[PDB]
RNA sequence: CUACACAAA
DNA sequence: TTCGCCGTTGCGTATTTGTGTAG
DNA sequence: CGCAACGGCGA
């Protein structure tokens, strides 16, 4: 996000001609270089589960709804540690109420 | 209404002790004191009022609705 | 049952007359050549392979629109460590020079080598078939004999006659769907076990369960 | 919501639903004084005094009262833990509000509004926190290096409150569930709530894992809990194929009986009484609380000359004769006189 | 878009940035915020949500193209009143918007906070999260 | 609470949690929830539905009319031979409708002003649940439920209008 | 209708004479063909059956309620306790010609009710004659409009 | 002699001296075949179907071996060595996987006819003759329902993200918890279990009530595409 | 006759 | 200039039976 | 609820 600095609205992209201009409505401009060059993108199954489910997953110990199994917590040594099978490719994270969030 | 005349299903007259039955049976249940009541062995007060061991002629003596008992 | 069979979708398509682009449960049987070969499993497999439909999406880890331009040059700073392999490219590559009117505008597309192999496609298949499907690109590719394959596609002049960002995105689009290998259509294509009888020299009509 | 109970035919097959047998509606409670009590609760933080920003990087958690976000609290699962307390206790949150915590979103949502289902539940209690502080008990014996360790550590006891004496007291009338509620051995659990809630499905399961650390209920069910009405009039239905249950429930309420009890006051039409009438000699639950309609017949599983084939039935024409399923159909004819110009005569 | 289904007000779809500024709060990057709960975050949440909301912004509606940039709340006020007296208008439109948040002129950030948490839910749903 | 180690349980049967069943069952009634939700209606929400929702203060072209509704009481119901109570056996026979009077008073502010206020009448009749806190049977036993021509066994719940019953579906929102 | 669902349509009447009877005057007041368990499934009212016959002898009432525990060996041997067979099964005669079947026959108190549905308000039939439709001119519809 | 039988006795009388002929002929054996067992008998008991103990402890054993199975897949996928084919997913070959490891082995009909005597078992002889009922039925009731399928495929977590229903926690790996059931009808199913079996009984019942629908446009429309 | 509701196969 | 698109309208969504209720 | 003309305006 180009933030205006006048009016604190989203300024377009406007690629005209050989740079990059920054163009707001109200007419103020910043141009930049470097980082706001990359147009567009996307990115094939790289990086999920953990950053959509991090609410759920810090709150998997404490809710008593949820699965344990019988294994030891090695930073806590409770007997039993949360089970959680999070998404499509059944992610089996292990997780106490300690803190212990096995991988 | 009442407990049958005669059984339903083979025509036993048992409307002779059905009166005789219904209070024995209260009295019956009340020494040995809704479920618990029902779960009380009648066949020795049957058998003494003279109703033979068909199960058909019990059956229609133990279970038919009083209507006295509901209205 | 499951390709949406399910209900009277496939009996709808019969009686309704559906075009082949409205079917939902579009199948074909194949047969391979020479009867004496459909009789070896791993050819089969071999063949199923080789004509299932590959596009280039398919093979495609993450890819970068990027603004920037390439002279024989303003870069992006993340994909700043490309020059080496840039240069490599160049040198070994000497009757591909850089357009002349080379436009700004580039699409960094990261490999998928797992993908790849796994598909027994090839960095050199790949790039032949993105220089003649797409003629008003100029494809740049890091080296396969390795780090990730990284390849460039540098818009010629020509795809611009709309704003050159939207061009540009249609462009991205037409590059991850142009076919790598396999005919157009096929989602899947695996192997059965068919049934077929044959009479063989003594005039018998034999069934044949290994075909 | 029944399992059982629906049309066997037709478009309206699942269309009419049937409250389960201990389901109840809500009514209305007083939201005005929860919500005054959560905005006096030191826990919540006000709407106006934690920004958006102030949510996601201390990790606030939003709370609703009949879904409006009323403010933001340091931790929601001890929030919703202190008032399902509270509702426990019964004196300051009303037994029937819904306290529900989701933990995929962090929020803490109450509900007082009009329409709830709720049922009771018996609520399961352990010994949780003692159990943890035997493990850590234990694993001090293991850092000091007893060879003993084990000996710290408690077994888990989970178990509900309700008691046979309890059971006793229910049927001979002194117990009722406004004493349980108001006792903390079972609570109301509204949908909503019930999701975040595990229940054994019976005292059998509750049971079976007393001791096991790995199921923790939250409360344990009865199993008729999941029948309507109509559903448990049909006896070992578990036993049965549940289509044919809900055919019951569909035939067991167009079956012929005493269908009013003032019937001869009533000009009913299309309406019959049937005037022999019987207990089940295999009850069920649904027969304390309505009348049993038909009979005891005997019947014989048995070829009997081909007559009752595809769902044909051979019946006792003396069984016919002195009463067996007889009654009284009843017809009206209502005629108004419209005005001055029409009489009876 | 958010749309209205009340009595005066129906079919019209308005875009929900305008909706934002003719209650108050003009900064663009604020309305942002109140979708995104933080400007200034990383992970791939916040980055995707914050694209989306660029490009719901900048797209030409077909029905609101004069205010579409429009930075002063009379302006959008006004063109809302043509299309279905300003303080009548933002007055008839608490009464409409979100009645349980409150209907009175102080419970007006707090009614955008819920309208930006809403947006936010829909967009959750639209990660397929 | 005492503690959960010293729970006497395993004698509790599953014949022992049809209890419970029964307890439930009681507690709500079986019927308990509509009848219960129309005691509220006409207890709290009719009133709360008429003093609030209906102080209406409309300017016309100038003059404004003000006028707001005070008091709202439902009674039993009633018949015309003095007012003589309407049972449901009656309703039901006579093709009536068992509706109990619904009885206003409201008072006018114009604005000048003009204090008017209007005394106490009736507006309208309001049906009557069988077995609510307006219905004749409320209070009953059954012997005097018997007299009255009403079935005893029953709970109500029910609605007679126009002689016949009718049953207000719990809908699904 | 039985408590388990299973229909049945009353298709013969027979006297107390042409009905068949146990060893011991048994006679069924309803026969049901064997034939509408094995797809139906209702093993709820063989159970019922089984277990009524025992509380017929006993003179009890019991509980048959839903997830209830249910043990079909015991109740079977309890059956054998009351003086039957493990199968509630009996050596029956065939009443129209007084001959033993060579197969114990099942029978039982099952409870069973009776839907209302009245073949006498479903059968219909009409003339040649009868009210017609003024616009269309064909018969009025159905049986309340006394042709169709 | 059965109905619908193509190339049956009555079939062959009707090819040689007419349909008429085949009526009569059904009429006669159907009178011979009811005049026996008006001195056979035939019946249906509860015993009938009742396993033995021994029988009921080979069931429970070939139950356990199923669960065995489902608990190795389960601890394989904790482990992560779920490996899916392409074009499918880790939790789509794992549904796969527990689907296939749960079907009743062929094998589960030996405790049922240990237990049954086919000379005078009225159930099994309904069965085995193609009168009525199939071997599902018997299994189903005598043996154990097994697996409840809704569109080929498991109980799916509809109750919660996660969750089958109240009585299961979150993210259960059990079998039972998706609608695997280990009990017969005879020996009664849980509360959990007979909620499985009525919402396959209720999807049965929706698919019936909604075919007549659908194939009732259908046949009207191919009628008059084709009536001329 | 036009709704609508309850049912049957 | 010849086509896609897109609201925008209509059409249609098993059969045969009963009973009510009201307008 | 879905399906299919349609006919007027963007290409
Ligand atoms: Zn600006
Ligand atoms: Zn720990
Ligand atoms: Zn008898």
């Amino acid at each position: 996000m180009k933030i205006c600095k006048a009016c604190s609205s989203c300024m377009v992209r406007t690629y005209v001609d050989g740079n990059i201009i920054f163009r707001c409505s109200c007419g103020e401009s910043v141009q930049g270089d470097s980082q706001n060059l990359l147009v567009s993108s996307k990115v094939y199954h790289t990086g999920e589960m953990e950053d959509k489910y991090k609410i759920f997953i810090k709150n998997a110990p404490f809710d008593p709804t949820n699965c344990q199994i019988k294994k030891d917590c090695p930073n806590c040594h409770l007997d039993y540690l949360t089970q959680i099978c999070i998404g499509s490719q059944k992610i089996i994270i292990l997780v106490c109420r300690c803190g212990y969030m096995s991988n | 209404m009442l407990i049958p005349v005669v059984c339903f299903t083979c025509g036993f007259p048992i409307g002779t002790y059905a009166a005789i039955f219904d209070k024995a049976r209260t009295e019956y249940i009340k020494t040995k004191m809704l479920d618990a009541s029902l779960q009380i062995e009648l066949k020795d007060l049957i058998t003494a009022l003279g109703i033979p061991m068909r199960v058909c002629c019990r059956t229609h003596l133990i279970t038919t609705l009083d209507y006295r008992k509901y209205y | 049952r499951s390709t949406n069979k399910s209900g009277i979708v496939r009996p709808q398509e019969i009686f309704s007359a559906k075009p082949v682009e409205a079917e939902q449960s579009s199948e074909m049987l194949l047969r391979l050549k020479n009867p004496e070969v459909e009789t070896n499993k791993t050819y089969a497999q071999e063949i199923a392979n080789s004509i299932e439909l590959i596009t280039f999406e398919r093979l495609i880890l993450q890819w970068h629109l990027l603004y920037e331009t390439y002279s024989s040059n303003v870069m992006y700073p993340d994909f700043a460590s490309d020059v080496e392999w840039m240069t490599d490219f160049l040198e070994n590559h000497p009757l591909l020079q850089p357009p002349e009117d080379i436009a700004n505008w580039c699409i960094r597309l990261e490999l998928n080598k797992t993908t790849m192999i796994l598909k027994s496609i090839s960095l050199e298949s790949i790039i032949n078939s993105l220089r003649a499907k797409h003629p008003n690109t100029y494809i740049m590719h890091s080296v396969e004999n390795t780090i990730p394959i990284i390849i460039r596609i540098y818009l010629r002049e020509s795809a611009f006659r709309a704003t050159d960002e939207k061009i540009a995105v249609n462009v991205v689009d037409k590059l991850l769907n142009s076919t790598i290998r396999g005919i157009p259509g096929i989602k899947n294509a695996n192997v059965v076990k068919l049934m077929r009888h044959r009479v063989d020299a003594q005039g018998k009509l034999v069934r044949l369960d290994n075909i | 919501i029944c399992v059982a109970q629906s049309a066997d035919t037709g478009e309206k097959v699942g269309m009419s639903k049937q409250l389960a047998i201990t389901a109840n509606v809500c009514t209305a409670g007083e939201v005005l004084s929860l919500k005054q009590r959560l905005l006096s609760d030191p826990a919540i933080q006000q709407l106006a005094d934690v920004s958006n920003k102030d949510i996601v990087r201390k990790g606030l958690a939003r709370v609703f009262i009949n879904g409006e976000w009323i403010g933001c609290c340091t931790n929601a699962f001890e929030l919703a833990q202190r008032y399902r307390m509270l509702r426990r206790e019964g004196k300051v949150v009303h037994p029937h509000t819904t306290i529900y915590w989701d933990s995929m979103v962090d929020e803490v949502e109450f509900w007082l509004d009009v329409g709830r289902l709720t049922r009771p539940l018996l609520i399961v209690d352990n010994n949780i926190e003692k159990y943890n502080q035997a493990c850590y008990k234990a694993a001090e014996a293991r850092k000091k290096g007893d060879k003993d360790w084990e000996k710290h550590k408690i077994p888990f006891i989970q178990n509900t409150r309700f008691t046979p004496q309890m059971a006793k007291d229910i049927l001979a009338g002194t117990l009722t569930l406004e004493d349980l509620v108001a006792q903390g051995i079972c609570e109301f659990i509204t949908p909503e709530e019930a999701e975040n809630c595990l229940v054994a499905f019976s005292i059998i399961e509750l049971r079976k894992h007393k001791h096991d650390v790995t199921r923790r209920f939250t409360h344990v069910d009865v199993p008729q809990a999941i029948l309507g009405l109509a559903a448990l009039v049909s006896p070992y239905a578990n036993c049965t194929q549940p289509a044919r249950v809900t055919y019951e429930t569909n035939q067991g309420r167009q079956t012929g009986g005493w269908y009013c009890f003032s019937w001869p006051y009533r000009v009913d039409m299309n309406r019959f009484f049937q005037f022999y009438n019987e207990m089940p000699l295999v009850k069920t639950i649904a027969h304390n609380y309505v009348i049993p309609n038909g009979l005891n017949t005997i019947v014989a599983y048995m070829i009997y000359g081909g007559y009752n084939q595809e769902d044909s039935v051979i019946v006792s024409q003396s069984f016919i004769d002195r009463g067996g399923f007889a009654g009284t159909f009843y017809r009206e004819e209502k005629v108004e006189l419209e005005s001055d110009i029409e009489s009876f005569g | 878009t958010i749309e209205i289904n009340s009595t005066k007000f129906s079919k019209l779809r308005i875009p929900w940035y305008l909706i934002f500024r003719m209650f108050g709060m003009t900064g663009d990057d604020s309305i942002i915020e109140q979708v995104v709960f933080d400007l200034e975050s990383n992970s791939l949440v916040n980055t995707f949500m914050i694209e989306i909301l660029e490009k719901s912004i900048h797209v030409l509606d077909p029905i609101f193209q004069p205010v579409q940039h429009e930075l002063n709340r009379e302006k959008i006020i006004q063109f809302l009143s043509e299309k279905v007296l300003n303080e009548r208008q933002l007055t008839i439109l608490d009464k409409i918007l979100l009645p349980h948040m409150g209907q009175t002129a102080d419970t007006r950030v707090r009614k955008l906070r819920f309208l930006g948490l809403l947006i936010h839910k829909i967009l959750l749903v639209i990660m397929n999260v | 609470y005492g503690p959960i180690e010293t729970v006497d349980n395993e004698e509790l049967t599953e014949a022992d949690m049809l209890s419970f069943i029964s307890a439930a069952v009681n507690s709500t009634g079986l019927i308990g929830y509509n009848i219960k939700s129309f005691d509220d209606l006409m207890d709290n929400g009719i009133p709360q539905i008429v003093k609030q929702m209906f102080n209406v203060d409309i300017t016309y072209k100038s003059v404004q009319i003000q006028f707001n509704f005070t008091d709202v009481n439902i009674e039993r119901p009633q018949h015309r031979n003095n007012k003589i109570n309407l049972l449901p056996n009656k309703a039901r026979l006579c093709g009536l409708s068992y509706s109990g009077p619904v009885n206003l008073a409201a008072e006018v502010i114009l604005t000048e002003v003009k204090r008017a206020s209007i005394p106490p009448f009736q507006v309208s009749t309001f049906p009557i649940m069988r077995g609510s806190n307006r219905c004749h049977t409320h209070h009953l036993s059954k012997t005097a439920k018997k007299e009255i021509g009403e079935d005893p066994n029953e709970p109500g719940g029910y609605f007679i209008a126009r002689g016949g019953e009718w049953v207000v579906d719990l809908l699904e929102n | 209708s039985s408590r388990s669902g299973n229909k049945g349509i009353a298709a013969l009447a027979l006297p107390t004479s042409d009905m068949p009877f146990t060893e011991d005057g048994l006679q069924p007041d309803l026969i049901v063909n064997p034939h509408s368990h094995p797809s139906r499934m209702t093993n709820g009212q063989m159970i019922e059956t089984t277990v009524g016959l025992a509380n017929a002898l006993q003179g009890v009432v019991t509980d048959g309620t839903a997830f209830l525990p249910i043990n079909v060996q015991l109740l079977s041997e309890r059956l054998a306790q009351e003086g039957l067979r493990f199968n509630g099964c009996q050596k029956m005669f065939n009443g129209q010609t007084g001959e033993y079947f060579d197969a114990a026959i099942f029978i039982g108190p099952t409870y069973h009710q009776r839907l209302q549905k009245f073949v006498l308000d479903d059968r219909y039939a009409v003339a040649s004659y009868g009210p017609t439709d003024a616009l269309t001119g064909q018969p009025l519809d159905g049986k309340r409009s006394h042709g169709g | 002699v059965g109905a619908g039988s193509s190339g049956g006795i009555y079939h062959l009388i009707s090819r040689r001296y007419g349909p008429q002929q085949a009526l009569k002929m059904i009429f006669a054996t159907q009178q011979l075949a009811l005049n026996y067992v008006r001195n056979a008998g035939f019946t249906v008991s509860t015993a009938d179907m009742l396993l033995t103990p021994e029988a009921h402890q080979e069931v429970q054993e070939i139950i356990n071996e199923l669960l065995l199975e489902s608990e190795e897949i389960n601890n394989r996928l904790l482990h992560g060595d779920i490996m899916p084919p392409i074009g499918l997913t880790t939790h789509d070959f794992y549904e796969k996987l527990q689907l296939n490891a749960l079907k009743f082995p062929d094998r589960i009909l030996k405790p049922i006819m240990n237990s049954i005597n086919p000379e005078t078992n009225g159930l099994f002889q309904m069965v085995a003759t193609g009168a009525k009922g199939s071997n599902p039925n018997m299994i189903h009731i005598m043996a154990g329902i097994g697996q409840i399928e809704i569109n080929t495929q498991r109980i799916q977590p509809q109750f919660s993200f996660g969750r089958t229903l109240v009585y299961y926690p979150r993210f259960a790996l059990e079998a039972q918890a998706y609608g695997f059931i280990c009990n017969s009808y005879i020996a009664g199913l849980t509360s959990p279990e007979f909620i499985f079996g009525e919402m396959n009984g209720r999807f049965d019942l929706i698919n019936k009530a909604l075919s007549t629908s659908s194939t009732g446009y259908a046949n009207r429309k191919a009628i008059f595409g084709l009536q001329s």
